[PDB]
């Protein structure tokens, strides 16, 4: 049984609002989520997938953010719940997209979809009034 | 079968890193010493069963790779991860022959078209050494990147970057107590950072210092070797005495 990532927390929000996305790893996979790198991506109909934020598997807690989201987004861990969160503040309409998490055992903080192995199912985020 | 030294990033400490680099030096050397600095074995006439040492690296995710280092210059020539091994492009046919003796039981062997000098790896990485962070976290990540490369999970710039990290934290650390000390500081504080010019100019100048020392007049250089300080300011080394705490190994000259 491979790790399975289940996302939640998306939805409709108005400009200046916030959401918090969750990436919850399935029970009974061998390694716990603290052994993984977790990356967040978004993808809009025309656009290709796009890395936004990632946290390394390294113990120094290293994180990476794309210039589009720095200062607004924050990736964090809840190991007690085998979970990673993406806190998205100060949303604006062009953040509208489906957001995905992805994971890799022993991974690094990558923005390349090719450098992860497992994916969440996606969740829609819409920003507008 | 070549000597193996093992190191793990998982729970690594200043002490376990120190023990590791000391062990690597101990296998590289034996020694022949000129003006108090140990000299690596001469590549000429060196028997093949003495040519290489192996460094097995693993991390908390229990990913493992094994680097091969050339004892004549302490530099990484290739690595093995499971069923595959990869080697930098050798500079001549003698070195090409030599690396057929590495990882001989591996089912898949590959030689990259490119060599493992920094100029080339920086290009492939899309970043200079000056902009590539070093530390236990980066080493942990480089192990993984090397591990995932054969199955297609590692982009080329990531692989190149991972080589640049391994080579500096292992080969350059073995060569230079100074660079070992710089890596210890990052481990101590669990704080990654890029090497500053004091480190970069020592790396760039290792062959020239080896020559200057071995060709010196009673320790006095025939011509001074310029280095940079952390802030980029330039200074010259005129004598082996000031390098005794700094450089640990030299490539053979004469
Ligand atoms: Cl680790
Ligand atoms: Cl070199
Ligand atoms: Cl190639």
């Amino acid at each position: 049984a491979q790790v399975q990532l289940v996302e939640s927390g998306g939805g409709l929000v108005q400009p200046g609002g916030s959401l918090r996305l969750s990436c919850v790893a399935s029970e009974f996979s061998g390694f716990t989520l603290d052994y993984y790198a977790i990356g967040w991506f978004r993808q809009a109909p025309g656009k290709e997938r796009e890395g936004l934020s990632s946290i390394s598997s390294s113990s120094d807690g290293f994180t990476s953010y794309s210039d589009s989201v720095k200062g607004r987004f924050t990736i964090s861990r809840d190991n007690a719940k085998n979970t990673v969160y993406l806190q998205m503040n100060s949303l604006k309409p062009e953040d509208t997209a489906v957001y995905y998490c992805a994971a890799r055992l022993g991974g690094w903080a990558s923005f390349s979809p090719q450098e992860y192995d497992y994916w969440g199912q996606g969740t829609q985020v819409t920003v507008s009034s | 079968q070549y000597p193996i030294i093992n190191f793990t990033t998982a729970g690594a400490t200043v002490q376990s890193y120190t023990n590791f680099i000391r062990a690597v030096r101990g296998r590289l050397t034996t020694a022949d010493v000129r003006h108090e600095i140990p000299v690596l074995p001469n590549r000429v006439g060196l028997p093949i069963n003495q040519r290489f040492i192996l460094v097995e690296l693993s991390n908390h995710a229990e990913l493992s790779v094994t680097l091969a280092l050339d004892v004549t210059n302490a530099y990484v020539v290739g690595y093995r991860a499971g069923n595959s091994a990869y080697f930098f492009h050798p500079d001549n046919q003698e070195d090409a022959e030599a690396i057929t003796h590495l990882f001989t039981d591996v089912q898949n062997r590959y030689t990259f078209a490119f060599g493992g000098n920094y100029d080339r790896l920086e290009q492939l990485a899309g970043n200079l050494r000056e902009n590539i962070e070093l530390g236990n976290g980066p080493l942990e990540e480089a192990i993984s990147a090397l591990y995932y490369y054969s199955t297609g999970g590692t982009q080329l710039p990531t692989l190149a970057r991972s080589f640049i990290i391994c080579i500096q934290m292992i080969s350059e650390a073995a060569r230079f107590q100074y660079i070992e000390g710089e890596m210890r500081t990052r481990i101590r504080y669990n704080r990654r950072s890029a090497p500053d010019p004091s480190v970069i100019t020592l790396e760039n100048s290792w062959g020239r210092l080896s020559t200057a020392i071995q060709e010196s007049n009673q320790g006095a250089f025939a011509s001074p070797i310029q280095l940079q300080r952390r802030n980029g300011s330039k200074f010259s080394v005129y004598d082996v005495s000031i390098l005794i705490p700094i450089i640990a190994l030299m490539v053979y000259r004469c």
